[PDB]
């Protein structure tokens, strides 16, 4: 005796969070943010909006020392910038003081592959520097300036904490971005002699105990960017009192006729993004199996017919919530489907010389009046 | 709340067991539908497989066989290659891809006396010769720019036992049979166009026919069942 | 005998709308663009 299951679910392999709109941010603590540029110039403005006003500049190669106006905050600002090599870009940092503050000249990086990612850790902004062979890290004296707010000006990618080795490898090399790259006779032999067989009609008072198995798994992101709400079969052991003798059984459950949706509530990295949202409806199928112990059930094979009058039962749902550290959480509450009996099928497995069987029970379902 | 009882319907009968051995072939093919999402110019939702029924014709000892077969896939892996977020990006929901953790659930039917005989079967083994499956190409139409094409994909096949199932209604009985298969990835890859991530292993869901005629697999039968036969009282004391 | 099995009926119909990115856009023919801000000030900017 064994079950038979139909399923596949694997949606957790993007490995790239994707390009995002250029927008003013309030980025959270200790997170990694990729800087994908288009043309050298201003990348992102990030300010403590009281004392600190930070940004950075990407520079085209082969440019002599030249002050250039740039309308950060609606006001121009000039800085002497020069280029030495003939194949690499340049990276610098600017520190401002107030609305008309001074310039803090920092930032140094030789840029072969045209990308960046310079973020913070432990109330301290960690800077990066160097050139593709053995480029390394640094930091600035940022004594808990973590109330800083970014302002994205390009399309970019985002990375979480614990894989800084991979982002260092990527800033070393970069993503591979190639998009559009390219018999004989037929005999019947006898096994043995004949046998005598009779057929019996067996009726038993049938009771079944049922409970369902569910799984929730987090998808990588910022706290809500989730897809995987999966389904699992259940396994139980039961006891029955029928005609003095005790009955033991096992039961598994599965469902076909997936009825899925998605809540793509926006596109900003804190928006409500759900990719796979399954709520069953009336035209789907549910499945139940038995591993019983009764003498009558011990003899279930070579069946001519099997009818079973069942009772219609009630099945309801519950409530669920999420926790992203902003705003007020939404609640997932609902669920109710009346269940009716339906057709019943038998299936048999085979391997080598032994057989595996399963009594499959199908039930028709219906939605109720109560609303959700 | 009623009690237990056992009731007989009719008296004893005679039954015989018999081995069946037939040379067999099977004809094989996929099917697909492409349901794209609504939008302006760059929207795709589903590229998946569906089953279909077919008829064919064989020869065996000078006897004709009309066939009925249907194809399906088990444990199909799923991808979604994001193409960006801008209103002209390759936003897409569901791609179908296969890995050797996936299975095949094809059926097989005839009109010969052999299949008609076997319902009450004990053991059913077979030796199907492994075959090859490949992939072709499928392009897209876009408002502007170039055109992306899904291309490539190959696998081997391997037998993984046989399964028989019977459907029982309130009125009649429904016979059925399946064929489990193990898949083994091969060297040709997906040549999917106009995005960075490429050169994976398996098959796509775009071109399953590839311009080929069909897919043929040959094998054998080993069967045992219960059938009525003649009496043995003719020689009570031999 | 007769056809009996159900692999999967992928019934996913979540789309009747969709949110996009507040950036520039080039409008094609024969479509509509919904806009509804909540902050006082100009929101729509069209230029030929």
């Amino acid at each position: 005796w064994g079950p038979g299951e139909i399923n596949d679910s694997t949606t957790v392999e993007p490995l790239l969070d994707g390009p995002y709109q250029p927008t003013t941010f309030n980025p959270p603590v200790d997170y990694w943010m990729l800087l994908a540029p288009t043309t050298p110039g201003v990348i992102v403005e990030g300010t403590n909006n009281t004392d600190r006003w930070l940004a950075t500049i990407l520079i085209e190669p082969n440019v002599q020392s030249e002050n250039r106006t740039y309308t950060i905050f609606g006001i121009q600002e000039q800085l002497t910038v020069s280029n030495t090599s003939q194949d690499q870009w340049k990276f610098i940092d600017v520190v401002k003081t107030t609305a008309n503050g001074s310039i803090g000249q920092y930032g140094s990086l030789l840029s072969s592959p045209k990308l960046y990612a310079v973020m913070k850790h432990n109330e301290k902004l960690y800077t990066y520097e160097g050139q593709t062979p053995n480029a390394r890290t640094g930091h600035y004296s940022t004594t808990n300036y973590d109330s800083v707010n970014m302002t994205a000006f390009c399309d970019f990618y985002i990375i979480p904490r614990s894989e800084e080795s991979k982002c260092t490898e990527y800033i070393n090399n970069g993503l591979p971005p190639i998009q559009n790259t390219r018999a004989q006779a037929n005999e019947d032999i006898v096994i043995s002699k004949t046998s005598l067989w009779k057929e019996m009609q067996y009726n038993r008072d049938i009771t079944i105990r049922f409970k369902f198995a569910n799984t929730i798994i987090k998808s990588g992101g910022l706290g809500y960017k989730w897809s995987e709400i999966s389904f699992k079969p259940a396994n139980y052991q039961y006891t029955y009192t029928r005609d003095g003798e005790e009955v033991t059984a096992h039961t598994t459950c599965s469902v076909n006729g997936v009825n899925d949706f998605s809540f793509n509530g926006g596109s900003l990295p804190t928006d409500f993004v759900v990719s796979k949202f399954e709520v069953i409806k009336e035209n789907s199928y549910v499945y139940i199996d038995y591993w019983d112990d009764s003498q009558a059930f011990r003899n279930v094979v070579y069946v001519r017919s099997l009818a079973a009058n069942l009772n219609s039962v009630m099945c309801t749902g519950g409530s669920y919530n999420f926790s992203l550290p902003v705003g007020q959480w939404p609640v997932l509450t609902g669920g109710a489907v009346s269940l009716h009996s339906a057709g019943v099928t038998l299936s048999t497995q085979f391997t080598d010389f032994v057989s595996l069987n399963s009594l499959r029970f199908r039930f028709r379902l219906a939605v109720e009046e109560p609303h959700f | 709340a009623q009690a237990n009882e056992d009731i007989v319907i009719s008296k004893t009968s005679l039954w015989k067991e018999m081995q069946y051995n037939r040379d067999i072939t099977i004809r094989f093919k996929f099917a697909n539908t492409i349901i794209k999402s609504g939008g302006l110019g760059y929207k795709w939702s589903e590229i998946s497989f569906k089953p279909a029924n077919y008829q064919y014709t064989y020869t065996r000892d000078g006897e004709e066989v009309t066939a009925h077969t249907t194809c399906s896939v088990n444990g199909v892996n799923d991808f979604s290659f994001n193409g960006g977020s801008l209103p002209t990006d390759f936003v897409v929901s569901k791609f179908e891809v296969i890995k050797e953790n996936s299975y095949v659930y094809i059926d097989y039917w005839d009109d010969s006396q052999a299949f008609r005989n076997v319902v009450y079967v004990r053991s059913l083994a077979a030796n199907l010769n492994s075959v090859m499956c490949t992939g072709g190409s499928y392009n897209f139409s876009l408002p502007v720019g170039q055109w992306p094409v899904l291309t490539g994909g190959a696998v081997s096949l391997h037998s993984a036992g046989v399964t028989l199932s019977t459907q029982f209604t309130d009125f009649v009985s429904l016979n059925s049979l399946r064929f489990r298969f193990r898949l083994a990835v091969e060297e040709p890859h997906f040549k999917l166009t106009r995005t960075r991530l490429d050169r994976l292993y398996g098959l796509p869901a775009a071109d399953p026919n590839n311009g080929k005629e069909y897919y043929e697999i040959a094998g054998r039968f080993s069967l045992i069942s219960l059938v009525p036969s003649n009496d043995d009282y003719q020689t009570p004391i031999a």
